[PDB]
RNA sequence: UGAUUCUCGGAAUC
């Protein structure tokens, strides 16, 4: 599931930082504008590998202010869920409408009606939970869900998944 | 109009004149690649004059008592008389100065020897003169090999186009051709030593400059030639305040329109 | 031999005035008119109908009419024309902008 | 090559381009009385091999269409008998530099 | 420029893709319907009815609102609206083509009238050139007026091959006003004339083959013949047809904002006849009306006279008129604009300024400014100019900090205070030696515009040096000249490095100098020359003191 | 395309000299940067004018810039202030 | 500002064919089997399975702490603490995601050795299987060829039940302990 | 004062690129509009506050550029659109050459 | 021509 996609970002550097340790401030800002990003087209940008060999190429000077623009080519580790994918994470919150599991940087939620019937919701519980014949799901409980659909937004991606198929539940 | 017609035209970094499509309009701006600003009406001495006066001026014969350089001119004068290996380069030169004379009488059938040309040589020497306080008395110290070899050597650096091949390097000879003639016309052995007594130093200097002055007189890639050429013609047109044909202003209008029924159709038959 | 006449003629119009223009200009024009094929005129009839961009031919005599059949023929403009960038408000590929300038971060450390 | 005296019937001429590869050209007598090429004003042109041409292009970084064109019916074009696509090299005198090398493709 | 930061990346335009609008896109784009023909008045109650201008579209009255797009006027380009016509109309300009196109295809089926099968045709189909293809195509098939169902192929003129079908004769067409009519010939005799309803034409164009589009100078993505006929009408937003409010209780609606009102009116009346007592052909007298107003709104200077004059006799500037050369957007507002940082007065000669200098009156030096960027190289010199106020000469009038905000030096209760911050900009007065561009229209030279060194001086004239006269081709018989002030460090550079007068001394138009010595100095230099002329000590000493570069050696 | 639009440092054809436009623009640009509070690579012998400093930086060829000379067809040549001869 | 990918697709106006996302091995056009490497060469998509990823990250996250000091002169619950530091030294710190990615990626990891994870890869990479499946098989503990061909429905016909079972066995084997 | 056509022409002859561009822009119109990275239009509904960008119809929110052009030009285009003609603004080349 | 000033037309200037 996780990926290592080849990306490239364009940064406009102000003449100010046209010093000797520029390559440095260039890189440094790349990392401030990438690691932690989130697109619907790349999902979660998590980390730039091979720091030492980032390519800056020659930047060209814009023409009204000194600012030079470099097309920084790099490579890094990303992860964007998919519909019909199967991953397992740890549940975090849980209410009368379901629990929300946390696969990585992301958060997948499961409807009270996307699980099995012989699994109810226990209100008078501490912490809040869902009981079964032999199973009991709450906070720390490790689940394994099937991501039904994804909805990208802002700088995060949410998705709803089910546990009504087979081999889906606790572990 | 003239302006909107040539807006986009400019000399590109290859030294070709093109527009916005990149259509070649002239392969070398002005059939020579020289920036208008660096040109003065010089005179091609090789053209004018009688066949007789020509010989007396450029002919050097090391195998003759009366047609050799007088040892009062060159240091190694006497010790040069008769030398056969020198009379080969000495003759090789002359055959050229004459191929020149014939060539110029084909480009300029008028005989008009005064034309615009980059690098003013007349001055470049004069300054060489009184810069080395050269006395018209004592003898030079240029070998004949010194002169003729260094001249043929100069023509090698007068680069207009740079190209690493035949097609291009062939154009080179072309765009330069005319200049060179003027160059050999003023740096022929007899002339260099008898007309303007140069020293070894004086010479090496005049050469160095011609070269440098030339490379400065090349057109700069970026020059918006179109607009320039445009204005340059449409301006001397507003200075027009006015053998019986169709004059000027109405005529110019006539021409640019490519009008079929011109007022004066005329036609001169020889 | 036509170009030869066209030029010769244009020259004789500037010369009958006793003035003087350096070949090159008369030549350039005599050429812009000639290259394309025959005698392309310098009017809304000739030159302003070539392959030059739309926005360019557009700034001279036909304006709207030209723009119209320019969207009808779904034309594409390079933005290579001078006029092009003047309308757009961008430095045009002319002298000062006939090239690009860049900070060679390499030599930018050998200088200190 | 065929030399008509006063004219060929329009019924006739519509039979020239019907036998490829080989090709044919029609010339008038009164149009060949004098050779135009010998005119003070006309510079000498020269055909180019599909080699010297494919070279010229590559040597100037040119696309076929950016090259100065010459009429297929051009007086001189017929004299040498050009063909849509062929390239001529025109060499003429020049008051700025001895000789100038200009090329003309054919439309 | 435009003010306010935007996280949008910025780029320069590199290509212009021209095309025609698809009636559907016109809706996609549109942010307002536009069903009412009035301006606003929610029944006199000033505002804007969700009818015309601002049914969501752009705004007026200095109010953020623009579909929360806020920003208020400045920053918010207009927001196109649309207006679903009742029936399809031509495009005043495309009419010539819509026509020529019909003469190229047949009705009923909608396909070419010359296939690869006809040879003279093939040849035209190799002419890669949208303009010359459609210009050869038309000349060929404008003549054949019968949709041939069978033609003699590349073989025997005895064997007939087939293709499409229905030879329905093709009527020749001619133009009349804003409508196309044609005659169909029947043999046996006499013609049969009828008007080609838009709805019909449009239809025949939709069917036209995708590869037919192409062969006939068009484009499947950007310009499909079927678009030269208007279904939906893009309604330009306020900034294109701004009003002009004379305070409050007054109108001022632009010219355009009226023909929309008219187009809108003559549309609603049409519909009210197609869903009511439809006297069938008393409608085309009100449909020919819509074809008119929507023809006018774009073009008003047609052949079939009717000028469509606004109530007053005033012609009504059509959109085309706004663009039309000279004084019009293209040639008038884009190829040439009015600029800021300029000045113009009267010129007078002065034999006391180096060639490249130019005298600027203190009046103007204190008016024109130059943005200098507070650097430690001048933080001092600058804080001085700032305190100096905008009244004494060597001073300044505006200080702008990083926080994109302008401090007005002649009012700000802190005018005398202010410490500067590296990176701040301080607009100062033009000072001695600020390269400027000087010129005298009509400009037909490189020379008519040269860079000079500013020399501030008393008295209200541009004091230029004599020798630099003939280049601008000016005299002092009451002549005026323009001066423009550079604005970016790299700009001045261009003036001073290429434009400067000392550079323009040798002119490329005649490969010879263009400035010399005239009048007095010329006349006097001849007298002073002569063998006859001699001068004695006491004076030959004052003359030596006048050549600024004299080595001090008598 | 291109690294394909980038002619090699060898095989370079253009003029070994700097065009007045380049020079004019390099000075301009550099000035604009020096003025922007950019770093100065020479000894400001007391200089305080940017377009002045640029003329100095350009006189010891200590200007870290590279001119990209585009050709009529897109492919280009790259030259540095350091290389280019500054005759003018 | 944003960030682009090495692949210039010519979007000519009609942007209307946005396929769906499903483990029908149909991932956004951005992750086709054949993508382009900066060098300009084609290269097979890069699929990381949990843990194998925890290593790629941890590896560069480390060799960064090194080059971050070259220019400074001029066991399960145990690695939870050891990696929380390698972050607060070579990360933005405000990248609350990567913090969560390393916990999740360090908890549900199925291996500890760069040797073990090496064999896993060597093994799974002789199937002819798509990198996404290949990934999934490494990060999800399967016992049956049914538990597999059901939690990774793109398999179904690509490999016999026994085969995938053999490989499923070999995994629970190399599967390092805790 | 006016910097009309003829004034332009001279600056073009001088080769003073930057300057010409400066008279036309900073010292006059100069404006900042937004475009759809897809249909070369100005639809773009940038709220420049909550960063929202959209452009329904083309339906975007991810591919959007910002450009600087003379307001008289923004106008030129808008007028052409109201005449039903599409002037596309593309920030990159695809026809090559 | 181009520009300016006048006051959508007229006037003026070189
Ligand atoms: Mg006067
Ligand atoms: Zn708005
Ligand atoms: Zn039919
Ligand atoms: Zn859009």
């Amino acid at each position: 599931m996780f990926f290592i996609k080849d990306l490239s970002l364009n940064i406009t550097l102000h003449p100010s930082f046209f010093g000797p340790r520029m390559k440095q401030y260039l890189k440094t800002k790349l990392l401030e504008e990438v690691e932690g990003s989130c697109t619907g087209k790349f999902g979660y940008i998590l980390c730039v590998l091979d720091y030492d060999n980032i390519d800056i190429q020659r930047g060209r000077i814009l023409p009204t202010d000194g600012s030079a623009e470099f097309n920084v080519k790099y490579r890094a580790v990303v992860f964007k869920p998919f519909k019909g994918e199967v991953v397992d994470g740890t549940v975090v919150s849980c209410s009368q409408h379901g629990f929300e599991v946390q696969v990585g940087p992301m958060k997948v939620f499961v409807t009270k009606h996307l699980m099995p019937q012989d699994l109810t919701f226990n209100a008078g519980s501490n912490p809040p939970s869902y009981q079964s014949s032999e199973d009991v799901i709450t906070i720390k409980s490790r689940i394994r869900v099937k991501i039904e659909g994804c909805i990208s937004q802002v700088s995060s991606i949410h998705a709803i998944g089910s546990i009504k198929e087979d081999y889906l539940g606790a572990i | 109009r003239l302006v909107k017609a040539l807006e986009d035209i400019m000399v590109h970094y290859d030294n070709t004149t093109r527009n916005s499509l990149g259509n070649v309009i002239q392969f070398i701006y002005g059939e020579d690649g020289m920036d208008a600003a660096h040109i003065e009406k010089q005179s091609l001495d090789t053209i004018g004059g009688s066949d007789a006066a020509f010989e007396k001026r450029y002919r050097v014969d090391l195998l003759n008592t009366d047609h050799t350089l007088d040892p009062s001119l060159l240091e190694s004068g006497s010790e040069i008389l008769g030398d056969l290996k020198l009379q080969v380069l000495l003759d090789e030169e002359y055959k050229q100065l004459v191929k020149d004379r014939k060539f110029l009488r084909e480009v300029f059938v008028d005989g008009e020897a005064n034309w615009p040309l980059p690098v003013n040589i007349r001055r470049i020497i004069q300054n060489a003169q009184q810069t080395f306080h050269i006395d018209h008395t004592k003898p030079s110290d240029l070998t004949i090999k010194d002169i003729v070899l260094g001249v043929k050597d100069l023509q090698e650096n007068l680069l207009v186009l740079r190209g690493k091949n035949e097609i291009i390097q062939n154009a080179q000879r072309d765009a330069v051709t005319l200049f060179c003639c003027l160059l050999r016309s003023r740096l022929a052995t007899r002339r260099v030593l008898q007309e303007y007594r140069l020293t070894k130093q004086a010479f090496d200097w005049v050469l160095s400059n011609i070269e440098a002055q030339f490379l400065r007189s090349v057109v700069h890639p970026g020059e918006m030639v179109g607009v320039l050429a445009a204005q340059s013609i449409g301006e001397p047109a507003t200075q027009m305040t006015l053998k019986k044909v169709t004059s000027g202003v109405p005529r110019l209008k006539e021409i640019l329109n490519v009008a079929k029924n011109m007022k004066t159709p005329s036609l001169t038959v020889y | 031999a036509g170009r030869a006449a066209l030029y010769k003629e244009v020259y004789n119009v500037i010369a009958s005035d006793g003035s003087y223009v350096n070949y090159r200009h008369m030549a350039l024009l005599v050429d812009v008119m000639t290259t394309q094929g025959g005698l392309t005129s310098v009017t809304r009839h000739g030159f302003n109908r070539s392959n030059t961009g739309a926005l360019m031919r557009c700034s001279f005599e036909e304006t709207v009419e030209i723009l119209f059949e320019a969207g009808a023929s779904a034309e594409l403009d390079d933005c290579r024309g001078v006029s092009e960038n003047v309308i757009l408000g961008q430095m045009a590929p002319i002298g000062t902008g006939a090239f690009d300038v860049m900070i060679d971060e390499e030599s930018l450390v050998k200088y200190m | 090559i065929f030399v008509y005296q006063n004219n060929i019937t329009p019924s006739a001429m519509k039979l020239v381009p019907s036998i490829p590869p080989a090709t044919i050209e029609t010339f008038n007598e009164a149009a060949l009385v004098v050779n135009i090429t010998h005119h003070e004003l006309v510079p000498k042109h020269i055909r180019l091999s599909s080699d010297e041409k494919r070279e010229l292009l590559k040597r100037y970084r040119l696309k076929e269409s950016q090259l100065p064109r010459i009429q297929r019916a051009d007086p001189v074009a017929l004299y040498l008998g050009l063909k849509r696509g062929e390239v001529v090299k025109i060499i003429r005198k020049s008051e700025t530099s001895g000789r100038y090398a200009s090329y003309r493709i054919c439309m | 420029v435009g003010q306010q930061y935007s996280s949008a990346p910025l780029r320069t335009v590199k290509e212009v893709q021209f095309g025609l609008f698809s009636p559907e896109e016109v809706r996609a784009i549109s942010v307002a319907k536009i069903r009412f023909p009035e301006t606003m008045d929610e029944t006199q109650t000033r505002a804007k009815i969700g009818g015309l201008n601002d049914p969501r579209l752009g705004s007026i009255d200095r109010n953020l609102k623009c579909q929360t797009c806020q920003e208020g006027m400045n920053e918010c380009p207009g927001h196109f609206g649309h207006i679903d016509l009742a029936k399809p109309v031509f495009h005043v300009g495309f009419i010539a083509k819509i026509k020529k196109v019909c003469e190229c295809v047949c009705m009923h089926c909608g396909k070419l009238l010359l296939d690869e099968h006809n040879e003279l045709m093939r040849q035209a189909l190799a002419i890669k050139d949208s303009k010359k293809r459609f210009a050869a195509i038309w000349t060929l098939c404008k003549t054949k007026m019968v949709c041939e169902t069978d033609v003699p192929s590349e073989d025997d003129p005895t064997q007939l091959v087939s293709r499409g079908g229905c030879g329905n004769t093709q009527p020749t067409i001619r133009k009349d006003g804003l409508k196309l009519v044609g005659s169909w010939k029947k043999d046996r005799d006499e013609p049969e004339l009828r008007v080609l309803s838009t709805e019909e034409i449009l239809n025949i164009f939709k069917h036209i083959s995708v590869k037919d589009f192409t062969s006939l100078g068009f484009n499947e993505v950007f310009s499909r013949p079927e678009w030269m006929i208007l279904t939906c009408l893009p309604v330009p937003p306020p900034p294109v047809r701004p009003s002009i409010s004379f305070n409050e209780s007054q109108r001022g609606e632009d010219d355009l904002t009226f023909k929309l009102a008219d187009i809108l009116k003559a549309n609603i009346s049409l519909e009210t006849l197609e869903h009511n007592g439809a006297p069938h052909h008393a409608i085309e007298e009100a449909e020919s009306l819509l074809q008119f107003h929507v023809a006018t709104y774009m073009d008003n200077d047609i052949a079939g006279q009717p000028q469509a004059l606004q109530k007053s006799g005033r012609p009504v500037k059509s959109i085309r008129a706004r663009l039309k050369g000279k004084e019009g957007r293209i040639r008038g507002n884009l190829m040439g604009k009015r600029v800021d940082f300029s000045a113009r007065t009267v010129i007078s000669g002065d034999p006391n300024l180096e060639l490249d200098q130019v005298g600027v009156p203190k009046s103007i030096a204190k008016t024109l400014t130059y943005p200098e960027v507070v650097t430690p190289y001048n933080i001092d010199r600058l804080t001085q100019l700032v305190r100096n106020g905008p009244n004494e000469h060597p001073g300044a009038k505006y200080v702008i900090r990083d926080s994109g905000d302008r401090i007005d030096l002649r009012y700000s209760k802190r005018a005398g205070d202010i410490q500067l911050q590296y990176g701040w900009k301080v607009e100062r007065h033009i000072m001695d030696n600020d390269p400027v561009l000087f010129n005298r229209q009509p400009s037909l030279h490189k020379m008519s515009m040269m860079a000079h060194r500013v020399k501030v001086i008393p008295y209200s004239t541009f004091r230029l040096n004599l020798s630099v006269t003939s280049p601008y081709n000016a005299d002092f018989d009451g002549d005026e000249m323009n001066l423009h002030v550079p604005q970016s460090e790299e700009t001045r550079a261009e003036l001073s490095q290429l434009c400067a007068v000392p550079l323009q001394i040798v002119s490329p138009q005649s490969n010879k100098p263009c400035m010399g010595i005239v009048q007095d100095t010329l006349c006097g230099i001849r007298k002073l020359t002569l063998r006859d002329t001699f001068i004695e000590l006491d004076q030959v000493l004052n003359m030596l003191y006048w050549v600024p570069d004299w080595d001090g050696v008598i | 395309t291109l690294k394909e639009k980038a002619i090699p440092k060898d095989q370079r054809a253009t003029t070994p000299y700097m065009t007045k436009y380049e020079r004019a623009r390099i000075l301009g640009t550099r000035a604009l940067q020096i003025s922007m509070n950019a770093p100065v690579f020479v000894d400001l012998e007391g200089e305080t004018d940017p377009l002045r400093i640029a003329m100095k930086e350009l006189a010891e060829k200590k200007i870290p810039l590279v001119i990209r000379r585009y050709l009529p067809d897109g492919s280009f040549e790259d030259w540095s202030v350091e290389e280019l001869i500054v005759d003018l | 500002v944003s960030t682009s990918t090495f692949q210039t697709r010519r979007r000519r106006l009609k942007k209307v064919e946005e396929e769906e996302n499903a483990a029908t091995l149909q991932l956004g056009q951005e992750f086709q089997l054949k993508q382009i490497n900066h060098q300009g060469e084609e290269e097979e998509l890069i699929a990381l399975n949990l843990s194998e990823a925890r290593l790629v990250i941890k590896e560069a996250l480390v060799e960064r702490r090194r080059a971050f000091k070259r220019s400074q002169k001029k066991t399960r619950e145990k690695e939870l603490e050891s990696i929380d530091v390698l972050l607060e030294q070579t990360t933005g710190g405000n990248n609350k995601d990567l913090k969560n990615t390393m916990q999740y990626l360090t908890n549900f990891s199925r291996f500890r050795d760069q040797e073990t994870v090496g064999a896993v890869i060597q093994l799974l990479k002789s199937t002819g299987l798509h990198p996404f499946e290949v990934a999934q098989l490494g990060s999800l503990a399967c016992d049956t060829a049914d538990e597999a061909k059901t939690l990774i429905p793109s398999l179904n016909n690509k490999i016999s039940d026994d085969e995938l079972e053999r490989i499923l066995k070999e995994l629970s084997n190399l599967e390092t302990l805790y | 004062l006016r910097f009309g056509e003829m004034e332009r022409d001279c600056m073009i002859a001088h080769g003073a690129a930057s300057f010409l561009k400066e008279r036309l822009m900073e010292a006059s119109d100069a404006f900042r509009v937004h475009i759809c990275g897809i249909c070369g239009l100005m639809t773009v509904i940038a709220k420049l506050n909550h960063n929202q960008f959209e452009c329904k119809g083309c339906d975007n929110k991810i591919d959007i550029y910002q450009i600087h052009i003379p307001y008289a030009a923004k106008l030129l285009f808008q007028e052409l659109m109201a005449m039903n003609i599409t002037p596309r603004l593309y920030t990159d080349r695809s026809r090559d050459f």
